[PDB]
């Protein structure tokens, strides 16, 4: 069988207190199988279980509120998609509306991050998800980071 | 009409080579408007993208000027330009964020001006500049995407686009 390991992160800054919270629960799934996995608090994920024959796959990174992206690997063994030092970018901002994303960042996700604009963590109306960048208010800091990646599809990683 | 559209029009239709026609991009009875974005395309080799206010030319990062609307500091507008103007696209987006606050105030901004563009004529060769979708705006109409104070996608207007500039069409009067 083959394992597969790496680290995944972001481009954006946020308090070094909320680092665990950031670097942990991005979903990478082997396509085609049920072999699956989450980040831990320093972005590492493994999988091991792959089969042997199956010299080329796709590992289908995600993350609620995030641009989906879709790695191929080539090889068999002990394989490293990435390294702690240069880790696999993912970028925030595709936000779900009603449990759905539309795998583009648009104005549609400034919009939804819009709605809870000005909630600080406490509030009846703060949103966890939607405090992209994990500083416990809901501002325009957020919304920059949707920006910086504005009508960005998952072609464009 | 009463009735709720986007609009782009021209201030004319026909021109001469260095002439720059305005395109003005309006909202009419856009119910509890909050914010938008366009895509709109244009032949980059028969006209080019300027900025009427400035004199500049479009670059990507440049919001066009203009609107007579979503203008309320209070509510804290956010601008947005992604414009490709070699590739002959302007993107570009505006809306207010503390919606919440625009909402209680109650005063709504239903029609006005959202972005005056000028588009320099290169050649004298008939072209379009119209609204159109975009892979990046998945589900919008016509590369338009309106929202209101809630946050929502707003749907059931029109697109009306402007008159061809039939600039490869101008004989002399008979
Ligand atoms: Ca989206
Ligand atoms: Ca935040």
């Amino acid at each position: 069988k083959t394992t597969v390991s790496g680290y995944i992160s972001v481009d954006f800054d946020y308090p070094p207190e909320s680092e665990s919270k950031i670097k942990s629960g991005f979903n990478v799934k082997v396509a085609g199988t049920e072999l699956s996995t989450k980040t831990d608090e320093k972005g590492y994920f493994e999988i091991s279980g792959i089969p042997g024959d199956m010299r080329e796959f796709t590992l289908e990174i995600s993350k609620r509120n995030y641009l989906k992206r879709n790695v191929t690997v080539n090889g068999t063994g002990k394989l490293v998609v990435s390294t702690e030092d240069n880790p696999l970018i993912l970028w925030a901002g595709d936000v779900e509306r009603k449990g759905v994303q539309d795998n583009a960042i648009n104005m549609v996700d400034v919009m939804e991050i819009s709605k809870v604009f000005g909630t600080r963590a406490g509030d009846e109306e703060y949103v966890a998800e939607l405090d992209l960048n994990m500083d416990g208010a809901i501002n325009l800091f957020d919304i920059a980071i949707v920006i910086r990646h504005f009508n960005a599809l998952p072609s464009r990683y | 009409d009463k009735a709720s559209s986007i609009e782009l029009k021209f201030d004319r239709n026909k021109g001469e080579v260095g002439d720059i026609l305005i395109g003005t991009v309006r909202i009419n009875n856009i119910k509890n408007f909050a914010g938008f974005q366009v895509n709109i395309v244009y032949d980059p080799k028969v006209l080019m993208a300027v900025d009427p206010e400035t004199g500049k030319e479009f670059t990507s990062s440049t919001f066009p000027p203009g609107r007579t609307v979503l203008k309320n500091n209070a509510y804290g507008p956010i601008q947005i330009a992604d414009n490709d103007p070699e590739k002959g696209i302007l993107n570009f987006a505006l809306a207010y964020s503390y919606i919440a606050g625009y909402k209680e105030t109650g005063v709504t901004e239903e029609s006005g001006i959202i972005a005056k563009i000028g588009f320099k004529i290169l050649q004298k060769k008939s072209t379009a500049v119209k609204f159109q979708d975009t892979l990046s705006m998945p589900g919008a109409i016509l590369g338009t995407q309106l929202f209101d104070w809630d946050g929502e996608v707003i749907t059931g207007y029109e697109v009306i686009q402007p008159d061809v500039l039939s600039l490869g069409d101008e004989p002399y009067e008979v």
